[PDB]
């Protein structure tokens, strides 16, 4: 018993994208189905319904008039077509059934896809600038430094400190995706603050899709 | 309850 | 109808009872359902119909409430119960709406918050970024450029716990050169509760 999502990718601003949700394992054509998406930012936010038959289909307002619910009872499967897609719906797509019920009311939903990826921006492949965070002289029982790694694109890009020798204490982030339509993050790490004069700190930055390493090395200031 | 009526078979 | 979740993040320890609220806005008898969600996965159903236990979800978990005032309790919590947290309206008329979620963490090391200024080396790209760190504590953070509060140009983002149990939380203020140049007071703060801390700098100090 499954739902699977597909279609998901990096779009422009504008264009369209359609994903399509495969179902197996129950009685389709007896189901209601939504389509629920999640920024990281935001949390849930619904986005259409679809009758058994299809014939009805309900829209939030944030996508009303340029979102498209449909099925395909023969094929068992649910799209959306999305038209005029803007920054604001990148997000993980959920391909959902609502529980089924008896009487007048809809249920809650009990079956989800794994979600498919949607990212809406005009960047091009991109490394990204290694920025540090340079520790000083300090509260907290450590000192704290790290790298700035900004403006890259696609995902991912990977961290380690040291070459991998320096792992406790190390805390790097999820990517963000800026206005831009690129992505930042940074990797911080909290150390003694009596080694500031003596264990130097290298953090590596990986950037597979534009073929870009960083070694940055994070010296304090004076 | 309209579009939260049961919208199954 | 909006749905609103108190608090967004909880410690706990395995074993400890976990009470989760969930305030609506107005009336919706009782079609009100909980999710737990965990990273990188779908929401799956805990409870429906406010106080219904869906199939196979273990005993330890129940929900009760109506009308406007719900909770979803954890009676005794075990280690996958690490998670977040939804409730979810679907009442007449109402389409559907999420609370912000509960996010349940694993308690602990010491609080610690740091303040890093843009590098020179950034600021040589023309763009300023100022970076707030946060360790090992959670707010709900505010920025303050000489007394003059910050919006829209801040993002924040936060990391997971994994095998010890220490978190970070990061919020980045983005300003163009110029505008950072024409300040001197720089200060993060952020509210826990009842307290708020500000870690600042001046600019060129």
């Amino acid at each position: 018993v499954q739902l699977v999502e597909s279609g998901g990718g990096v779009v422009q601003p504008g264009r369209s994208l359609r994903l399509s949700c495969a179902a197996s394992g129950f009685a389709f054509n007896t189901y209601g189905m939504h389509w629920v998406r999640q920024t990281p930012g935001k949390g849930l936010e619904w986005v259409a319904i679809i009758w058994y038959d299809g014939s009805q289909k309900y829209y939030a307002d944030s996508v009303q008039g340029r979102f498209i619910i449909s099925r395909d009872n023969h094929k068992n499967t649910l799209s959306l077509q999305m038209n005029g897609l803007r920054a604001e719906d990148t997000a993980v797509y959920f391909c959902v059934r609502v529980r089924f019920s008896v009487g007048p009311h809809g249920s809650a939903f009990d079956l989800w896809g794994q979600g498919t990826m949607v990212i809406v921006s005009s960047a091009s492949t991109k490394g990204p600038s290694v920025f540090p965070l340079a520790p000083s002289s300090t509260s907290g029982g450590t000192a704290a430094l790290g790298c700035l790694v900004k403006d890259y694109f696609p995902e991912p890009v990977t961290v380690s400190w040291n070459s991998g020798a320096l792992t406790s204490g190390v805390h790097t982030f999820p990517a963000v995706l800026q206005s831009s339509g690129l992505y930042s993050l940074s990797s911080v790490v909290t150390v003694p603050s009596s080694s500031l004069g003596t264990q130097t700190y290298i953090c590596n930055v990986n950037h597979k899709p534009s073929n870009t390493k960083v070694d940055k090395k994070v010296e304090p200031k004076s | 309850a309209n579009p939260n009526a049961n919208p199954n078979a | 109808v909006q749905m609103t979740q108190s608090p967004s993040t909880l410690s706990a320890s395995v074993g400890d009872r976990v009470t989760l609220t969930c305030r609506a806005s107005q009336s919706i008898s009782s079609w009100l359902a909980w999710y737990q969600q965990k990273p990188g996965k779908a929401p799956k159903l805990l409870i429906y119909d406010a106080s219904s236990l869906e199939s196979g979800v273990p005993s330890r978990f129940s929900g009760s409430g109506s009308g406007t005032e719900f909770t979803l309790t954890i009676s005794s919590l075990q280690p996958d119960d690490f998670a977040t947290y939804y409730c979810q309206q679907y009442n007449s008329y109402s389409f559907w709406t999420f609370g912000q979620g509960t996010k349940v963490e694993i308690k602990r090391a010491a609080p610690s918050v740091f303040i890093f200024p843009p590098s020179d080396e950034q600021l040589k790209s023309g763009t300023a970024s100022v970076v707030c760190l946060l360790n090992n504590f959670y707010p709900r953070v505010q920025w303050k450029v000489d007394n003059a509060l910050q919006s829209g140009n801040s993002q924040e983002s936060v990391t997971e716990q994994d095998s010890d149990s220490t978190y970070s939380l990061s919020s980045t203020l983005t300003l163009s050169k110029a505008d950072y140049e024409k300040h001197k007071v720089y200060a993060c703060e952020v509210t826990h509760q009842g307290s708020p801390v500000t870690k600042s700098f001046n600019r060129g100090e």
